[PDB]
């Protein structure tokens, strides 16, 4: 039922502009406070601002204040979180999320608010000084060292990309047992590293072919190589 | 900000998490769960607390400059991080807890390590990328050391670690060195040591061994 | 000037609550905050709003003080801060 679908996002250099909104159906806005959160990748949440769009009460955090800006449409039945001298910690998930209602309950009592009861579902907001980049593929085999009746370990390292997200695939998704899909760390010139590994018995070794297929949307790459034995 | 940050049990095993609080006056209590890589949910506000037919589950109340969220009879959806949210009385800002963590209790696991030499075709690029993967251990409390010829290196590996797997509950865990072609080509001996406690196990290759 | 809170309806789990607004000035002004909660402990505001001039609160714990207030939407000022108890 009700949603606060979010939209922009994408990607910004610092000292950038992203002017960020949530669409909101089915509750009845303008009552229901409307709170901007981020979920910084890796770590936990940080509550951007909050605004109650019938009377329009600013409220904004300390780590982003004067940077942002929120405001709010109840016609529009739609939320905006202006985001302005954009910096590198800027880099987030950005998050949607309803409150209660109250004039009394914002005011007067409102160290007893309710909690963010109807939640976004996030769009990614990079700020980092590069350019959509399609990342550069390599293979990571074993030997025939590695053998111990079954014990053969390949996979592919998916360097120097940028944005996330990539998808890596397996045999086209045939190979799926095993697959240890890396979550991505950033190299420290700044750009996207993962890797992804499977294992495999020491007998299929070179019967079984091994392509991994690697998607960069972001920049519409494509990569379907093979991992031969060395 | 919580007391603690990352825990372990077991199913039906009765925990507690614990989240630290700026006092002022009795204030709100939300605790949300984020299932990992979904997006944040709230329990629900039912007087005793829950999320589901006015069960007991997810239970909460104060103690002190802390707030708590004991849950009885552990399930295995529950296991997520979970936050706690506060709404002060100031400029009607929002604090939020450090973030907790939840681990399946396994028996302790063997980290299988296999070390992985920078390919050829990188290495006409310039760049030397040597890659060690501990592979389906637990805990993941442990510490990698990368030597060059018996040299330790330091600020130049960058490590990443999956999220459990959903059966056996283990980690498998990536640690890259990136080196210069150059650099890679004046030595041999490249070892990853990883210490999981008291048995510390290397695995290491020879520039040109094949 | 202020809605006037009063209760008619009582009860374990439902506390059922009722405000006269005078008729001179009944410019049906939107509708009306209800503003409750429980005491010192969970804060749930759970508030309604309607239009009428009664609501019945329900889902409330038993055996418990209740504080209540009613508001005029204001698109100026709410009432005084009222507490009722479940039976």
């Amino acid at each position: 039922e009700v949603q606060l679908v979010e939209s922009g996002g994408g990607l910004v250099q610092p000292g950038g502009s992203l002017r960020l909104s949530c669409a909101a159906s089915g509750f009845d806005s303008g009552a229901y406070l409307r709170h901007w959160v981020r979920q910084a990748p890796g770590k936990g949440l940080e509550w951007v601002a909050s605004i109650y769009p019938s009377y329009g009460y600013t409220s904004y955090a300390d780590s982003v204040k004067g940077r942002f800006t929120i405001s709010a449409d109840t016609s529009k039945n739609t939320a905006y979180l202006q985001m302005n001298s954009l910096r590198a910690e800027d880099t987030a998930v950005y998050y949607c999320a309803r409150s209660a209602a109250s004039y009394y309950g914002y005011w007067h009592w409102y160290h007893f608010s309710p909690g963010m009861d109807y939640w976004g579902q996030g769009t990614l907001v990079t700020v980092s000084s590069a350019s959509t980049k399609g990342p550069s593929v390599f293979p990571l085999a074993p030997s025939s060292k590695s053998t111990s009746g079954g014990t053969a370990a390949l996979g592919c390292l998916v360097k120097d990309y940028f944005p996330e997200p990539v998808t890596v695939s397996w045999n086209s998704g045939a190979l799926t047992s095993g697959v240890h899909t890396f979550p991505a760390v950033l190299q420290s010139s700044g750009l996207y590293s993962l890797s992804s590994v499977v294992t495999v018995p020491s007998s299929s070794l070179g019967t079984q072919t091994y392509i991994c297929n690697v998607n960069h949307k972001p920049s519409n790459t494509k990569v379907d190589k093979k991992v031969e034995p060395k | 900000t919580q007391s603690p940050s990352s825990l372990s049990a077991s199913v039906g095993d009765r925990v507690t998490i614990t989240c630290r609080a700026s006092q002022s006056v009795s204030s709100a209590v939300a605790w949300y769960q984020q299932k990992p890589g979904k997006a944040p949910k709230l329990l629900i506000y039912s007087a005793s607390d829950l999320y589901s037919g006015v069960p007991s589950r997810f239970s909460g109340s104060r103690s002190g400059t802390d707030f708590t969220l004991t849950i009885s009879s552990l399930q295995p959806e529950d296991f997520a991080t979970y936050y706690c949210q506060q709404y002060v009385s100031g400029g009607w800002l929002i604090t939020f807890g450090q973030g907790t963590k939840v681990e399946i209790k396994r028996t302790v696991a063997a980290p299988s390590v296999f070390i992985f030499p920078p390919s050829d075709s990188q290495l006409k690029s310039g760049t030397a990328s040597v890659v060690c993967l501990l592979n389906n251990f637990y805990p993941r409390e442990a510490k990698v050391q990368w030597k060059v010829d018996n040299a330790l290196q330091s600020g130049n590996s960058q490590e990443s670690v999956t999220e459990q797997d959903s059966k056996d509950s283990t980690y498998s865990l990536s640690s890259t060195l990136t080196l210069s072609k150059a650099d890679y080509e004046k030595h041999k001996v490249y070892a990853c040591e990883v210490t999981q406690g008291t048995t510390s196990v290397t695995k290491s290759f020879n520039r040109g061994e094949c | 000037e202020p809605p006037k809170v009063r209760l008619e309806g009582r009860s374990t789990t439902s506390l059922s609550v009722s405000w006269s607004i005078p008729p001179p000035q009944q410019s049906r002004v939107w509708k009306y905050e209800v503003t409750y909660r429980k005491k010192g402990d969970s804060n749930s505001y759970n508030v309604r709003r309607t239009e009428g001039f009664s609501v019945t609160l329900d889902d409330l714990a038993p055996d418990t003080t209740y504080l209540v207030q009613v508001q005029a939407l204001t698109q100026g000022a709410g009432s005084k801060v009222h507490e009722f108890q479940t039976l």
